[PDB]
RNA sequence: AAAAUGGAGA
RNA sequence: CGCUGCUGCAGUUGAAACGCCCGUAGUUGGCCCCCCGCCGCCACGAGGAAACGGGAGCGCUCCAGGCAGGCCCGUUGGCCCCGCCGCGUGGGACCGCGCAGCGGGCGCGGCGCGCCGCCGCCGCAGCCCCGAGGAGAGCGGGCGGGGGCACCGGUACCGGCCGGGGACGGGUGAAACAGGAUGAUCCCGCCGAGACCGCCGGCCGCGCAGGCGCCUGCCAAGACCGCCUCUGUCAAUCAAGGGCGAAGGCCGGGGGCUAGAAGGCGAUCAGACACCACCGUAUUCCCGGCCGUAAACGGUGCCGCCCCGCGGCCGGCGCGCGCGUCCCGCCGGCCGCCCAGGGAAACCGGGAGGCUCCGGGCUCUGGGGGGAGUAUGGCCGCAAGGCUGAAACUUGAAGGCAUU
């Protein structure tokens, strides 16, 4: 079966540990998030650690998790 | 902790080669290991290399010609003079045909066999049988 | 090590390889110089200054937009933090570890953070004091670490 | 020398333990070295069980059964042959043997 | 300071004479008798012994009838919350 | 074994060698100097002196017979030393104070074979060797 | 001794020390004083 | 348990010298 | 339930 | 005799990892800045008394010897020694450390120039590598029989109280010691303290270890994982120095339900000092101190690296999936079996492997079995005891794991 290590698999490296891979890279990312109201555009992190409002709503469109961080209203797909 | 880089490359690719597995990793690429490595692939025993980049450490990814029989270091570094460097082949090298013990002189880094004939002699980085 | 702790743990994260600016990068470096200020301003500390500006804006790294730290860009402004935010939190645990061990003195274990978190506060401390962050003159005491506060 | 990897008890990732006494022995043993068989038994013999369920005042009524745990003492399980020494091969079995799925102290 | 390194700095007052015994079991006892214990209305430490028995703290202007050596007895101080455990059982 | 090796670890291994040097049994036997107090020999082949009271030692274990002997003050040291006599029937020439001289056993200390709490043997008596008293090479 | 900690902090005026406004002398410089990064039409320079 | 009952007897020598030394002296 | 020896040395 | 170990030894069971953690010197610190300067560092000289030894030539009747010999190198006795830790000469690889912004003009600013001044002066791209599968701090979320302080609910056990009822009760391997018609055992209610937290309770989890299990709360944390959060080597092991540390013990109180060192009995056996029954004091429980030891054991110090696959358990965190605690990784820890490899073996193999092809770092410990943890000093404790630690002499095995 043909693997080689110096030309790395894309494939497998998502599933690696972010530091483990050939070239350690983040491995979270920008999401701009729709308002279902106005079309303000708000950048947040895959992992948000601290809440980001939407602008005119005052109630944070973001209450972080350990993880991913889940939007009251509806979510625009990454950038989209 | 990690002090000696050579020996965890070392056995990072001895073990590897012993496994037969001709592709290894390195943790941390040095310009020291980079000597040991080039000389290597100078004598033969290992094919070709490369450091995929980041900006820190750097892991090196090395491919095998799988004929290493063994390789090794000397920690810490213990200077000889270039009269003693016959002792030092008896000990760690098996035979006087395949010999080569990495020495550091300041003109240039090269193995045993050449150095001594250079008559000049430093200190024993590692071991390469 | 985990340092006095056995435990051992990864808890890195990877910053974006890229040393120059992220692509999208919604302001300018020289925009992003007096939000940092602000946050002075605002009185967050510089960890909590890179993690609310990485989520409320879009710049989520310093160096990236701007060639600087941080605190760099605070230590040219006027808010420049002489005791560096990683002694100041470490001396404000000593503190409400300590008032645990008044209220109860029965906590040998509390005991044992009190003096883990005092020991750690004399190694970092004995770094600061080498490199010019903090005077050769300051030195942990026991009375006026709440003081430290100012 | 060591006879057993387990050394006779579960401990993992531990120092000390609570102590629980033999019913037999009354040896104070830890959890970890004391047998713990569950049983489950009825409360009246099984020989006169037909005798009172003939004897079914209330109606629909079901023996009373109890939940129990027995603790022996490892000297106390040997000499009452809870369990018995076994070889170095049978002594990796996970398992007690003759089946008996049946419900009852004696195993009948 | 620490005059005298031994811990029987109370009862130092005696000297080689009272024995060992007598001479330790004062220090715990006369300590105690000296000590200022914190008076419950006035909440402040400023209670002495103004003769066995009753006990007076000088803020608070109130004698508190405690122990001949303290005041709260061990014996006492759960007596205290039996009687408010029959109590509030009561009603 | 842990070792600590650094190039400037010359300290460690000095004091480590010097401390763990006094365990073995025949080190500390020559480095203790006590050896040289301790023996009643003062450390040399042989030893002039006088002959004290004679001595039937009951042998061990195969050996079972008594084997004699003869107890005597080293002029040197002024401390009584028993030696044990040379080949069969050799006791019988020594009897009151006489000049002996004793040797080593080859152990050094530890008693010779399995006869046994002897630690030294006497070679000569008067001014005769003794090996040769037994043989009538050379006798009184 | 405590007249002397005043002298200490007059040598340290001198120095550059605090200039805040020269930190923050970007965002706002961003929207004055740029210089020719888009439509300006003033290139040459010196 | 030989060992427990060498050790403590070796104590009980112990104490016994101690009494012989200083009474004596 | 009790239940103690087994001289030396081939 | 690699049985003194730097080369080059052992410490899971032969002899041997401190009970545990912090910690100062000491030792050791990843990549990384070609070029400069010091370190160390080799090459490599100058000048370093021989004898002696390595070693020209030489036949005492042959060497061992000696430096003599003959028509002879101006015939000899050549040469290497000496370690000389310095001193030159050069390389700069490695090795550690390096600060003051440069620079120009005035400058021959005294047999040549420097200092030092005085000028933004215009030549400065003048100026903060990186962001370690180093560590510290931070933030988001769960994590746990983890800790203190209150609080509190059960049952049991024991001791009372009333009522009922009717001779036996206890105890065992059998027996007996002591219970009981002033009514025991027993059966229920009512109660009083004192401990204990049942089944659930585990190749579960926690914690620096010793250790950790009532219900309610309350206080300070810890580890963990995730992150485009700063800090920028703050690191590792650590004598001296500390802080803890099960039980038992001790020192004063408080407490006293059960077990129960002592001590008493009965019953055993030629003795029963004991084992076993029945009492029972100290103790056990709490507070304030001392002790500072355990088969404190995983009989295995710590921090690193590389591995051979197959499955569990716990902690997060992603992975698609008809969304089910579904799968699949990232995992940090708990582990079972085990492949080479190793081992005197037993066995280990999330190592005790990578190593007689014997050299990551750093503390500790051992050197035949006794004597001996003894003697003698010092230190510690109130004492018990701890801690440190020989010898005189003995004598041939002591021991390790395995095969019948």
């Amino acid at each position: 079966m043909n693997v080689d290590l110096l030309y790395p698999d894309p494939v497998e490296e998502q599933r690696k540990h972010k530091l483990k891979r050939l070239v350690q890279g983040p491995n979270s990312y920008f999401l701009e998030i729709k308002c279902a109201g106005c079309q303000d555009i708000v950048v947040v992190y895959s992992h948000a650690n601290t809440p980001v409002f939407c602008p005119g709503c005052t109630s944070q469109i973001s209450i972080p998790t350990g993880g991913k961080c889940a939007f009251t209203s509806q979510v625009e797909r990454y950038r989209q | 902790v990690r002090i000696n880089v050579l020996r965890d490359a070392l056995k990072s690719i001895c073990n590897a080669q012993r496994i037969g597995k001709k592709q290894v990793i390195v943790r941390p690429s040095s310009k020291v290991i980079i000597e040991f490595l080039q000389l290597m692939q100078k004598n033969g025993y290992i094919s070709d290399f490369a450091v995929v980049d980041n900006h820190r450490s750097n892991r090196i990814v090395v491919n095998l010609i799988g004929r290493l029989n063994k390789a090794g270091v000397i920690s810490p570094r213990f200077d000889i003079p270039a009269n003693d460097i016959e002792k030092w082949v008896v000990n760690l090298l098996p035979s006087r045909l395949f010999g080569h013990i990495i020495l550091t002189t300041s003109q240039g880094i090269m193995d045993h066999i050449e150095a001594q004939h250079r008559q000049i002699g430093g200190k024993v980085i590692g071991y390469f049988y | 090590g985990r340092m006095h702790a056995p435990g051992k743990g990864i808890s890195r994260s990877a910053i974006p390889y890229t040393r120059a600016p992220a692509p999208w990068n919604k302001y300018t470096p020289e925009d992003v110089c007096e939000q940092i200020y602000k946050l002075a301003k605002k009185g967050t500390p510089p960890s909590q200054i890179g993690l609310i500006l990485r989520d409320q804006f879009a710049i989520g790294q310093v160096k990236n937009v701007t060639g600087s730290k941080i605190v760099r860009i605070l230590k040219a402004k006027g808010l420049a933090p002489e005791i560096p935010e990683d002694l100041y939190c470490m001396i404000k645990k000593a503190v409400a570890i300590r008032k645990h061990l008044e209220r109860s003195r029965r906590d040998k274990d509390s005991k044992f953070r009190l003096i883990l978190v005092e020991s750690r506060i004399h190694r970092l401390a004995r770094y600061y004091r080498q490199a010019r962050r903090l005077p050769p003159t300051f030195r942990y005491k026991s009375d006026q670490a709440a003081a430290l506060l100012a | 020398p060591v006879k057993r990897r387990n050394n006779g008890r579960s401990k993992y990732n531990c120092g000390h333990t609570n102590i629980v006494r033999c019913q037999n022995c009354h040896r104070c043993v830890p959890k970890d070295k004391v047998i713990k068989r569950f049983t489950i038994r009825n409360i009246v013999d099984n020989t006169i069980a037909d005798d009172v369920l003939n004897a079914c005042v209330i109606q629909g009524f079901a023996i009373p059964k109890l939940y129990n745990k027995v603790q022996y003492c490892v000297s106390c399980s040997i000499h009452n042959h809870i369990v018995r020494v076994r070889s170095r091969e049978d002594r990796k079995i996970r398992t007690p043997p003759k089946r008996f799925p049946r419900n009852s102290s004696q195993k009948k | 300071m620490a005059k005298r390194t031994k811990k029987v700095g109370l009862t130092g007052k005696y000297g080689t004479r009272y024995g060992r015994a007598a001479r330790k079991q004062l220090l715990k006892i006369e300590t105690s008798q000296k000590a200022k214990y914190t008076c419950p209305f006035c909440a402040k430490d400023k209670v002495r012994r103004t003769a066995c028995g009753i006990w007076t703290c000088r803020s608070c202007s109130k004698t508190m009838a405690g122990g001949a050596y303290s005041l709260h007895t061990e014996p006492a101080n759960a007596a205290r919350a039996t009687i408010r455990r029959l109590r509030l059982a009561r009603e | 074994s842990g070792k600590t090796s650094g190039l400037y670890t010359a300290r460690k291994l000095r004091t480590i060698r010097r401390i763990q040097r006094w365990a073995d049994k025949r080190y500390r036997k020559a480095h203790l100097g006590t050896w040289l107090k301790a023996n009643p020999l003062e450390g040399a082949c042989m030893a002039r002196g006088i002959v004290t009271q004679k001595i039937g030692i009951s042998a061990k274990q195969p050996n079972s017979a008594v084997r004699k002997a003869v107890r005597v003050q080293l002029t040197k040291n002024s401390k009584k030393i028993t030696a044990f006599v040379p080949r069969d029937g050799s006791l019988t020439y020594i009897d009151n104070n006489d000049e002996v001289l004793v040797a080593g056993f080859g152990r050094a200390g530890r008693a010779v074979g399995d006869i046994p709490g002897c630690r030294f043997k006497v070679i000569k008596v008067a001014g005769i060797g003794l090996l040769a008293l037994f043989l009538r090479k050379r006798e009184k | 001794e405590q007249e002397l900690e005043k002298k200490k902090k007059e040598e340290l005026e001198q120095r550059r020390k605090k200039a805040e406004q020269r930190c923050k002398e970007r965002a706002e410089k961003v929207a004055a004083n740029r210089l020719a990064f888009a439509q300006t039409g003033i290139f040459t320079e010196k | 348990m030989r060992a427990k009952w060498a050790k403590k007897r070796m104590r009980k020598l112990k104490r016994k010298r101690r009494h012989m030394k200083a009474r004596s002296k």
